[PDB]
DNA sequence: CAGGATGTATATATCTGACACGTGCCTGGAGACTAGGGAGTAATCCCCTTGGCGGTTAAAACGCGGGGGACAGCGCGTACGTGCGTTTAAGCGGTGCTAGAGCTGTCTACGACCAATTGAGCGGCCTCGGCACCGGGATTCTCCA
DNA sequence: TGGAGAATCCCGGTGCCGAGGCCGCTCAATTGGTCGTAGACAGCTCTAGCACCGCTTAAACGCACGTACGCGCTGTCCCCCGCGTTTTAACCGCCAAGGGGATTACTCCCTAGTCTCCAGGCACGTGTCAGATATATACATCCTG
């Protein structure tokens, strides 16, 4: 038989890695072209600075990172461990998103 | 360029979800977290363009980016 | 004898509602409502305007940054109405 | 007067004497105060124009805070503007949640 | 058997009642001689106007609304209509204010 | 004075869910909910003492509210 | 110096100038940049020995930004001082819900 | 030739580390962090004493404005410790 | 589905205080003039952003088996809603007293301003060691018999 | 409960580039006078806040009854996770233009400052009418049969 693990260990596993990375989870070409596709639709040919996207990214994954965490509470208190839409939009609407 | 949302892949949003602390994600959280990101990234990015395009350039510094978090209530250390 | 001189909106505020409602009046602490909404938006753009003149190293605060704080603070198409006000009303004021 | 030379109703002098005197700037454009007066007038009278059909639909002929509150609260642009603003005297938009109605 | 009415129905009526109203729900003695208690941690033989405590009370009697209504959002999302004192804590938590 | 939180009563804390859109209470939601408004409250009364005692005074005034209210993004519109 | 008067690491004369220049009153007192520049270098150094207990923690001589939010995200007073501040590079705490460890 | 002079606090920052922690240094990335965070708080508390001026119809920032602004921004033994330590300067300063 | 009961919207009187308007006056806004410096504009430089290319390779996409978790149904009890009667402070008005807020006047210490000087701080460069990475063993956690 | 396997941690060894210290220089901080307004302080007046008291009555409190909702349990199924395989595009290193950010020089127009005057706006009175309330009446809704 080969190794095969139960579902959520590798979650945890992986749970308590990206918790002690400092790196970017986005690649960072795929998110500079959607910075670049949504600054089109203000100004036409901008230039971005090299750390311009990096602020961006910074604080789009610390921003997304951070509704995760409230997602999460959500989730738990609904006594479930599956996040859904239904626990994204109302982490966003009792922050004051929507 | 047209249609870089998907371009924020699963596992991309996997990985945001598990720095996060989150063990199960459903399938449909993925359309929404793109358009979280995406509204996200539409109010800082009009708010960044606004200040550059004040100082009459056309080039978006890491400073614009950093005074368009900090008027969202966001400050952003590290790129002065 | 009297005490003060309190330097209020509210007679601006008055002449405002008498030319969008002719009919209707005001209380008074609606009326003191409205005169913390014009001094909080006032020092909200005018706040902004501050800070966007200390950022590109300005001293003077000028329609050009009134306009940019417009366009910052407000939401939507308020932002595009009251822009086209304002612009209108300074290419009136410099005939 | 300046407030008449411009065509408002707000006073451009006096949001002039606020800007000098208010420790923004070390100088002030001309056309600053202009543009600031002609602003809040605006915002002024889409905010006054809103509460005066609000208490119209109330059936009376006074604004009180109220007026001001569903005025504020009915309106995207104008609750993204004061979202963080509590309006005295003004109470809350009435709002019953789809679950807590019976079958 | 005299008139009855059914638990949820003079719920709902205080609801259209107090939601259509503008008074303050709590009472101005009460109240004040709380913010004198709580401002005499602060300093010693203070003095209030009139005007202050009333400011007091429509910010607090805001804020509380609009907890409570984050706090119906979380009931209501774990599939219950009994608000309890994990929906304020999550509420809060997910604010910002824990 | 000592124990003035119960002045907000059980009646009034009901009033106050019932114009947030809430129909049914638990029990212990009055002791939480008096636990929270005397944080809001220290909070608030701790800063507006501070502007009162900054200005010399020895009363605490609608204005120096209003400012320890501004300053904590609940800003308040009516006393000035 | 002014900064050596005082005792301090911090610059009380470009503090007073940033104070002068930066139009936040029509006058600076004399002891209101010595005030600031204390209050400075008391905050830096509290957030800087937080994070160097961090970085020995993690048998390192060099402070990198995971310290400082390390540093900044344990330590009470320094979370409410800088709860809507995002640190770049710098990660989040390690926490993981009671509900999702194995059973 | 060089470029331009940017002031930073990355010195007074350095000085107080080696104060502290005679052994430890500190990255860029860090050092960008201190500044940013030294500059953040700065305006914090300048923007208080310049509204706690504005508020008394005064134009002077004296100690007392740093120190009620300083008690107003800081949280619990932070606004203990930072009016002792600004106390202990000031008044050091003035011998 | 039908009718009684209850609550709430609606129409009329009546009464009060607050609002809309009128009046004096004063102080702050407008007009005119002068000086100077901030900024607008042109010109030049050189940084750094954009575009392209090619090989690596790690991440992404996709398919698949399966298990565990979400969700729906069901039952039980307890706790919360409704209502009634008793109690208790809140609210209102009326009065009195005085603390302190607010305003004016006077004086002086303190900060703005300007000019001369120099050393503190900043850019550049140079060096070496903390750390990132790599390979190998050691411990630790998980999972299935 | 224990052994196999996979994962993570640790431990030495190498290379490297970024931190840390030094050097030259320039411009901003310091020092010294001089002045003129801000504010500290004394004094005085008047508002308004605190304290008390009596009375009415509305709200709070406490209790009884019952229902409907929270919560626990069980079953089912389907969807998300773990993993292996194939593909794709990120990434890194290198190169080449050139756009535009950044800096300097210079001119000039716009705004601060001062002084003079007068009218717009504010405090204070004042009448009258919009709303608050009382009260009867009509419609809407809820609940139990």
């Amino acid at each position: 038989k080969p190794h095969r693990y139960r579902p959520g260990t590798v979650a945890l596993r992986e749970i308590r890695r990206y918790q002690k990375s400092t790196e970017l989870l986005i690649r960072k070409l795929p998110f500079q072209r959607l910075v670049r596709e949504i600054a089109q639709d203000f100004k036409t040919d901008l230039r971005f600075q090299s750390s311009a996207v990096m602020a961006l990214q910074e604080a789009s994954e610390a921003y997304l990172v951070a509704l995760f965490e409230d997602t999460n509470l959500c989730a738990i208190h609904a006594k479930r461990v599956t996040i859904m839409p239904k626990d994204i939009q109302l982490a966003r609407r009792i922050r004051g998103e929507r | 360029l047209r249609d870089n949302i998907q371009g924020i892949t699963k596992p991309a949003i996997r990985r945001l979800a598990r720095r996060g602390g989150v063990k199960r994600i459903s399938g449909l959280i993925y359309e929404e977290t793109r358009g979280v990101l995406k509204v996200f990234l539409e109010n800082v990015i009009r708010d960044a363009v606004t200040y550059t395009e004040h100082a009459k350039r056309k080039t978006v510094t890491a400073m614009d980016v950093v005074y368009a978090l900090k008027r969202q209530g966001r400050t952003l250390y590290g790129f002065g | 004898r009297r005490k003060t001189r309190k330097e209020s909106y509210a007679i601006y505020v008055y002449k405002v509602l008498k030319q969008v409602h002719p009919d209707t009046g005001i209380s008074s602490k609606a009326m003191s409502i409205m005169n913390s909404f014009v001094n909080d938006v006032f020092e909200r753009i005018a706040g902004e305007a501050s800070r966007l003149a200390h950022y590109n190293k300005r001293s003077t605060i000028t329609s050009r940054e009134i306009q940019t704080a417009v366009r910052l603070l407000l939401p939507g198409e308020l932002a595009k109405h009251a822009v086209s006000e304002g612009t209108k009303a300074v290419t009136k004021y410099t005939s | 007067g300046r407030s008449s030379r411009a065509g408002l109703q707000f006073p451009v002098g006096r949001v002039h004497r606020l800007l000098r005197k208010g420790n923004y700037a070390e100088r002030v454009g001309a056309g600053a105060p202009v543009y600031l007066a002609a602003v809040l007038e605006y915002l002024t009278a889409e905010i006054l124009e809103l509460a005066g059909n609000a208490a119209r639909d109330n059936k009376k002929t006074r604004i009180i805070p109220r007026h001001l509150q569903l005025a504020v609260r009915n309106d995207e642009e104008l609750n993204k503007l004061l979202g963080r603003v509590t309006i005295a005297q003004g109470g809350v938009l009435p709002n019953i949640q789809s679950v807590l109605l019976p079958k």
